[PDB]
RNA sequence: GCUAAUCCCCCAUGUGGACCCGCCCCUUGGGGUGUGUCCAAAGGGCUUUGCCCGCUUCCGGAUGGGCCCGCGUCCCAUCAGCUAGUUGGUGGGGUAAUGGCCCACCAAGGCGACGACGGGUAGCCGGUCUGAGAGGAUGGCCGGCCACAGGGGCACUGAGACACGGGCCCCACUCCUACGGGAGGCAGCAGUUAGGAAUCUUCCGCAAUGGGCGCAAGCCUGACGGAGCGACGCCGCUUGGAGGAAGAAGCCCUUCGGGGUGUAAACUCCUGAACCCGGGACGAAACCCCCGACGAGGGGACUGACGGUACCGGGGUAAUAGCGCCGGCCAACUCCGUGCCAGCAGCCGCGGUAAUACGGAGGGCGCGAGCGUUACCCGGAUUCACUGGGCGUAAAGGGCGUGUAGGCGGCCUGGGGCGUCCCAUGUGAAAGACCACGGCUCAACCGUGGGGGAGCGUGGGAUACGCUCAGGCUAGACGG
RNA sequence: CCGAGGGUAGGGCCCGUGACUGGGGCGAAGUCGUAACAAGGUAGCUGUACCGGAAGGUGCGGCUGGAU
């Protein structure tokens, strides 16, 4: 397993994509820490410290829209879209004035700086940049 | 098809005997000095190292030698007077 | 040796000058130390010379020679002003 | 220089009224009152669909021999708009409008911008008191554009002065009559000036 | 002020001096990866006290001879045969690399 | 490729081949008729297209095509060429400028007289 | 064979500097000091026991450099191995100075898949062209640096050259000659010839600016300032303006009624490019001279190549238009001629007796002192894809393992802070570019002011991520 | 001593050219047959080998991208 950030993205993007309640990856610091800013934006419901046949996961508790009219009544998705940028094969890394602005606001930039992760418009208050750990929306 | 070019050849020409005959001049004594001091012969070699030096700065004076070859060339003259000196000694003058 | 003097800028029949410090062995619009004023001789403008008197002085100061018509000017500017 | 040729035929071709004459321009002779279609053999041949690439052609060639303009200053005024802060359509108009031959004929001192040009060209104007015989000057506000008091007492001007005795002028403008003389207030608005013009189409045809 | 550089003493068998293996990173101009590039310097050992694996620091000098134009500054570390020997194993697969 | 695939190969910018090899750099070359022929063109097309084998400056020897209705050009003739392709006639890569040289204009040409070299008639 | 000097030499003087050795400070050969030793010099001119120009040694400044270093700098791996001054040492030589730069000996090293060696191409940069950006292309003109001066070697003089219009030698080539012998080097400005598709006057002036020499007058200056030729490029301007018929002739089309060129012409008035005469610059006030003091400062004159030019005023003639295109892409249609012929063509395609595609004509479209063509660069080409592509059948998975280098790597804690992030700071020349204002009647062009940036040097800070060092763990992997 | 270069000898690379020869591309208005596309009239294709005026055939093994 090359990329634990990668690999939970992608866990949560699988699982959304048919509207699963929760889903579980294997835990980390650093992984709570890319949650803790997606509830407090508002693409997941929360998650918690969870164990499952003795090791420490985290259940993201998932969230859509409401029931649809029409042919495919599917819910619209909270999180449409969300993507590594920093990889193992090649790490991406921003200075303060080249942080990105995702859909014109309406998304979010998650990045790893020295005050720690941070979303786009919190590293460009705090006035530092970091690794593009990811974008959402 | 002429110049002062020409003039100024004709003063090279001249200029030219003249560092030469010093460089010569100098480059004889130097060793000679350090041939003595070889069978040092110190009072000789010493004697003769002191006229070398003298025509060294002499030749600084004008165009002949720049004042760091000077420096560079009685260097190695009194470095190598003394250190030949030093197998038998004893220093019968100066410097120093 | 540095010198004081006129590199000529502009155009044809429009000429412009950058009173500058450079070394005399420049050619007259090449890469000069520093700029320390301009001049216009056919007054086209309200200024048509200006001098940073303070620089001029040092360069004066430190061995820096004006030309004859750089001095005219540089004294117009009361850089010689006792 | 200037195209410098039959008139009517640019308005026939263009299918609306552009008003490249004067005096005839309002007559029942004006050639679009009597024949208000294009020059030529096929002129009454019913027309087929033109293409995008033809409406924004023709867009353009109006705005442009409105003024009696090369391509070449068109495009460059044209270019300077684009490239000029703000929004590129008003620039354009407002550019094309501060021209000395222009704001001659918009003041009444021409009823022709041909005229107007003829004017200039021959001395017979002046901006804040300096002559200027350049067809292209770019007036700015603030700018007195006057008659040349050596040729105050030309027929063709004063006929022309007459006719603008309380004429209204574009707000951007205020002649004082009888003194022959006017000045620039500020730059149009497309809105300040209605144009028989899309200048969104001209936008469209140089983004090609 | 003078370039000081970090590496391995890669080779010692030149009187007086040694061989010292120094890497730099970097991302690529490009590409954007970040990736290694190494080189090797003449450095000047005039107490013949430094030994093959050495990490020292050399730091930019005077020339001391064509080529040479490092002194050795201080040790950093001691004992890294384990650095060495990827320098001598991808030398030795050269002979591989040939027709 | 890989990121990594890609620091290692990198990505390969490939030339233009020119198609006017014998022009060496130039937009015209001058060159000498050595044969003057008419030849038949391929499908679907029929005709005599007049042609002439020429000998460049350049050291190159080609078949230009002499464009326009008659023309005055016989072995030795001197001629101007330039680039440009008649896809009927393969081989033939370059044309002959009318009006250079010992290449004449076309008689009586009208409509397009520059590119015929033709001067304005009274 | 004579003769002078700011030419050369010797002696003195030693402020001081140079060098050897010891000492202190330092820390690569930096500064200080002690004995010895060694080294200075040139005078000229005025208004003449005072000045100015010079000369001498020494510290420093400023300017300009040399050398060294990190990083960046094209194509071919169908170039894979290269290396004996080679890599290091010791000692000398040489230089302004480090260094195999050079030499002598000692050692056996140095470099290479992170592309050595070899081959091909190229002067590099500021910039420039293009492009949404990324990038691509390019480096002429202006600026900076480098290299060269017919080919090659060499040193001399000198602060500086291994010196374009200096020296020596060899070679190739050319010329003069009185036939014995001699001379030359336009990749300075013009100009010739050759080659080529193609690229300029054997012009004017030192008036300005700048450079050399001179105390100064001043002399020199094909640098330069200008004039000449070329639509080569960009910019500005003209060939007219208004009126003028349900609308002449001529020409084109026609269903023969008519339609078109077309307010276009004619015609009328009005303006007045060109030209004619009159005036006429800015660019030029300094050096100098006089008072003051040869300074500060104040007054005085001399001087313009362009040029009797621009420009100002007076008068004053309706006064060059052309080129491409009109099947679709792509804006513009008809008649005739032709009949797979002649021809067109950028791609697709046109032409075989009713061709909007050939040739002319009328008409139309598009530009306009230009218009088209050829060539080449970037674009459209996310068609080498970093931004921003793909590989079942479209071109594309290695026949399969094994494994070297390399790339990449699980959970927790701490150290360091390499990458990375932030702040401060130096550097990022001028021109150009962008915004503003201003000067040539506008513009082009030019002047003035403003704002940056990456990148790298330095200092301080942050520690999430990546890295590294250390310690735990069991979820991967391996073993029982 | 070194040394431009000259001379002798022997290698390496690249370019142009050569009696003649090999196949290739285009042309097309010819001659021979008709190998492939349908079960294309012997299912096709394939690596190899041997063979035939030619397309091609046959052997051995493989693939289905083979009709019934
Ligand atoms: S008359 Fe009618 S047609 Fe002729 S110019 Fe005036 S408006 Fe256009
Ligand atoms: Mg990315
Ligand atoms: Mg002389
Ligand atoms: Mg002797
Ligand atoms: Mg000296
Ligand atoms: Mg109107
Ligand atoms: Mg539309
Ligand atoms: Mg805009
Ligand atoms: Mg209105
Ligand atoms: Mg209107
Ligand atoms: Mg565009
Ligand atoms: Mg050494
Ligand atoms: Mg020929
Ligand atoms: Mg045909
Ligand atoms: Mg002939
Ligand atoms: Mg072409
Ligand atoms: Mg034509
Ligand atoms: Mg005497
Ligand atoms: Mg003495
Ligand atoms: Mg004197
Ligand atoms: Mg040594
Ligand atoms: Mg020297
Ligand atoms: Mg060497
Ligand atoms: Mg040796
Ligand atoms: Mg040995
Ligand atoms: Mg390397
Ligand atoms: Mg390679
Ligand atoms: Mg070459
Ligand atoms: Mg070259
Ligand atoms: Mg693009
Ligand atoms: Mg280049
Ligand atoms: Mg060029
Ligand atoms: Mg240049
Ligand atoms: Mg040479
Ligand atoms: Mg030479
Ligand atoms: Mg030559
Ligand atoms: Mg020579
Ligand atoms: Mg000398
Ligand atoms: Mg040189
Ligand atoms: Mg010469
Ligand atoms: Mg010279
Ligand atoms: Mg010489
Ligand atoms: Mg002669
Ligand atoms: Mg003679
Ligand atoms: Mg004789
Ligand atoms: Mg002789
Ligand atoms: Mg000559
Ligand atoms: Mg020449
Ligand atoms: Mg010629
Ligand atoms: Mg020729
Ligand atoms: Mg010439
Ligand atoms: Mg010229
Ligand atoms: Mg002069
Ligand atoms: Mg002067
Ligand atoms: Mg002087
Ligand atoms: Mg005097
Ligand atoms: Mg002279
Ligand atoms: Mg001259
Ligand atoms: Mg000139
Ligand atoms: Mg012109
Ligand atoms: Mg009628
Ligand atoms: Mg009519
Ligand atoms: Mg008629
Ligand atoms: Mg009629
Ligand atoms: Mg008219
Ligand atoms: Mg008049
Ligand atoms: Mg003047
Ligand atoms: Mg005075
Ligand atoms: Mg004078
Ligand atoms: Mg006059
Ligand atoms: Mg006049
Ligand atoms: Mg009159
Ligand atoms: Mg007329
Ligand atoms: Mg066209
Ligand atoms: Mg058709
Ligand atoms: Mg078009
Ligand atoms: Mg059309
Ligand atoms: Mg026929
Ligand atoms: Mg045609
Ligand atoms: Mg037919
Ligand atoms: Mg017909
Ligand atoms: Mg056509
Ligand atoms: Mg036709
Ligand atoms: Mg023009
Ligand atoms: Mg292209
Ligand atoms: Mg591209
Ligand atoms: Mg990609
Ligand atoms: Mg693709
Ligand atoms: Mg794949
Ligand atoms: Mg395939
Ligand atoms: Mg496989
Ligand atoms: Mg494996
Ligand atoms: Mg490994
Ligand atoms: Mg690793
Ligand atoms: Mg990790
Ligand atoms: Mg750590
Ligand atoms: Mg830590
Ligand atoms: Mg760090
Ligand atoms: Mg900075
Ligand atoms: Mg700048
Ligand atoms: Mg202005
Ligand atoms: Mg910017
Ligand atoms: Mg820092
Ligand atoms: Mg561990
Ligand atoms: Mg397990
Ligand atoms: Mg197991
Ligand atoms: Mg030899
Ligand atoms: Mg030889
Ligand atoms: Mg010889
Ligand atoms: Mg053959
Ligand atoms: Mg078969
Ligand atoms: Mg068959
Ligand atoms: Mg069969
Ligand atoms: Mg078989
Ligand atoms: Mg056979
Ligand atoms: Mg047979
Ligand atoms: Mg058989
Ligand atoms: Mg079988
Ligand atoms: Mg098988």
């Amino acid at each position: 397993l090359t990329d634990p950030i990668a690999d939970m993205l992608t866990r949560i993007r699988n699982a959304t994509r048919v509207y699963k309640e929760s889903t579980d990856v294997p835990a980390s610091r650093f992984k709570e820490e890319i949650l803790r800013i997606l509830a407090r934006e508002g693409f997941i419901k929360g998650y918690e410290r969870v164990d499952v046949d003795g090791k420490p996961y985290l259940r993201v508790y998932l969230k859509y829209g409401p029931r649809r009219q029409g042919p495919d009544p599917r819910p619209e998705q909270v999180i449409h879209h969300i993507r590594r940028i920093s990889k193992p094969g090649r790490r991406v890394y921003v200075g303060v004035k080249e942080i990105p602005r995702v859909r014109r606001g309406l998304g979010i930039a998650i990045l790893s700086t020295s005050k720690g992760v941070l979303t786009d418009r919190e590293a460009r208050k705090l006035g530092v940049g970091g690794e593009l750990i990811c974008e959402v929306w | 098809r002429n110049l002062s070019a020409l003039k100024r050849h004709r003063q090279s020409l001249k200029r030219r005997l003249r560092n030469k005959a010093k460089k010569s001049a100098i480059k004889t004594l130097s060793k000679k000095a350090i041939q003595l001091a070889q069978e040092g012969k110190a009072e000789e070699a010493l004697k003769i190292m002191r006229k070398a030096e003298s025509l060294i700065d002499k030749a600084a004076k004008g165009s002949t030698l720049h004042k760091n070859a000077a420096a560079r060339r009685k260097s190695r003259l009194m470095r190598k007077v003394r250190q030949l000196l030093e197998a038998a000694g004893a220093p019968l003058i100066g410097g120093g | 040796m540095v010198k004081i003097r006129l590199a000529r800028f502009g155009s044809k029949h429009n000429p412009h000058y950058r009173i500058v410090v450079t070394d005399a062995r420049r050619k007259r619009d090449g890469k000069y130390i520093e700029k320390i004023g301009y001049y216009d001789p056919r007054k086209t403008t309200p200024d048509w010379l200006k001098v940073d008197v303070e620089r001029a002085r040092y360069w004066l100061s430190v061995g820096a020679q004006p030309t004859d018509t750089a001095r005219r000017l540089l004294r117009q500017a009361g850089v010689f002003r006792q | 220089g200037r195209y410098i040729g039959p008139v009517c035929r640019l308005c026939r071709r263009e299918g609306v009224k552009l008003y490249l004459k004067g005096e005839r321009c309002y007559s029942p002779k004006c050639a679009m009152e009597r024949r208000p279609y294009p020059p030529g053999q096929h002129g009454q041949k019913r027309a087929r669909r033109p293409s995008d690439y033809a409406v924004r052609l023709r867009e353009k060639q109006k705005l442009r021999r409105i003024y009696g303009i090369s391509e070449r200053q068109f495009r460059n005024l044209f270019e300077e708009a684009s490239k000029k802060k703000g929004v590129t359509g008003s620039v354009f108009l407002g550019l094309l409008e501060s021209r000395l031959d222009n704001v001659v004929y918009r003041l009444g001192f021409a009823v022709s911008r041909r005229q107007a040009r003829q004017l200039v060209r021959h001395g017979h104007i002046t901006v804040n008191g300096r002559r200027v015989d350049l067809p292209s000057y770019r007036v700015r506000p603030g700018d007195e554009i006057a008659v040349a008091e050596k040729s105050r007492n030309l027929e063709l001007i004063r006929q022309n002065l007459e006719a603008m005795k309380g004429r209204k002028v574009g707000p951007w403008l205020s002649l004082d009559v009888e003194g022959m003389k006017g000045k620039f207030l500020r730059l149009p608005d497309r809105e300040d000036l209605a144009l028989p013009v899309n200048e969104q189409l001209v936008i469209e045809f140089y983004s090609r | 002020p003078k370039k000081v550089l970090t590496g391995v003493v890669v080779s010692d068998k030149m009187q007086k001096t040694v061989t010292v293996l120094v890497e730099r990173q970097f991302p690529h101009p490009l590409y954007g990866k970040v990736i290694k590039r190494s080189k090797k310097y003449l450095a000047h050992d005039p107490e013949e006290k430094y030994k093959l694996g050495d990490v020292v620091e050399i730091i930019e000098s005077r020339p001391i001879s064509k080529r040479k134009r490092f002194r050795v500054l201080r040790l950093v570390e001691s004992g890294r045969m384990d650095l060495v020997e990827k320098y001598l194993i991808r030398r030795q697969n050269y002979e591989s690399l040939s027709k | 490729p890989t990121i990594n695939q890609l620091v290692r190969k990198g990505r390969e910018k490939v030339r233009k081949k020119s198609k006017v090899p014998a022009l060496k750099g130039a937009p015209f070359r001058r060159g000498v008729c050595t044969v003057v022929r008419t030849v038949t063109p391929k499908k679907p097309n029929s005709a005599l297209r007049k042609v002439a084998k020429v000998r460049l400056t350049s050291g190159y020897e080609v078949t230009a095509y002499i464009p326009g209705e008659g023309h005055n050009l016989q072995e030795h003739s001197v001629v101007l060429i330039r680039g440009g392709r008649v896809k009927d006639l393969p081989g033939v890569r370059y044309h002959i400028v009318r009006g250079v040289y010992d290449a004449a204009g076309v008689k009586d040409r009208k409509k397009s007289r520059s590119k015929y070299g033709t001067k304005k008639p009274k």
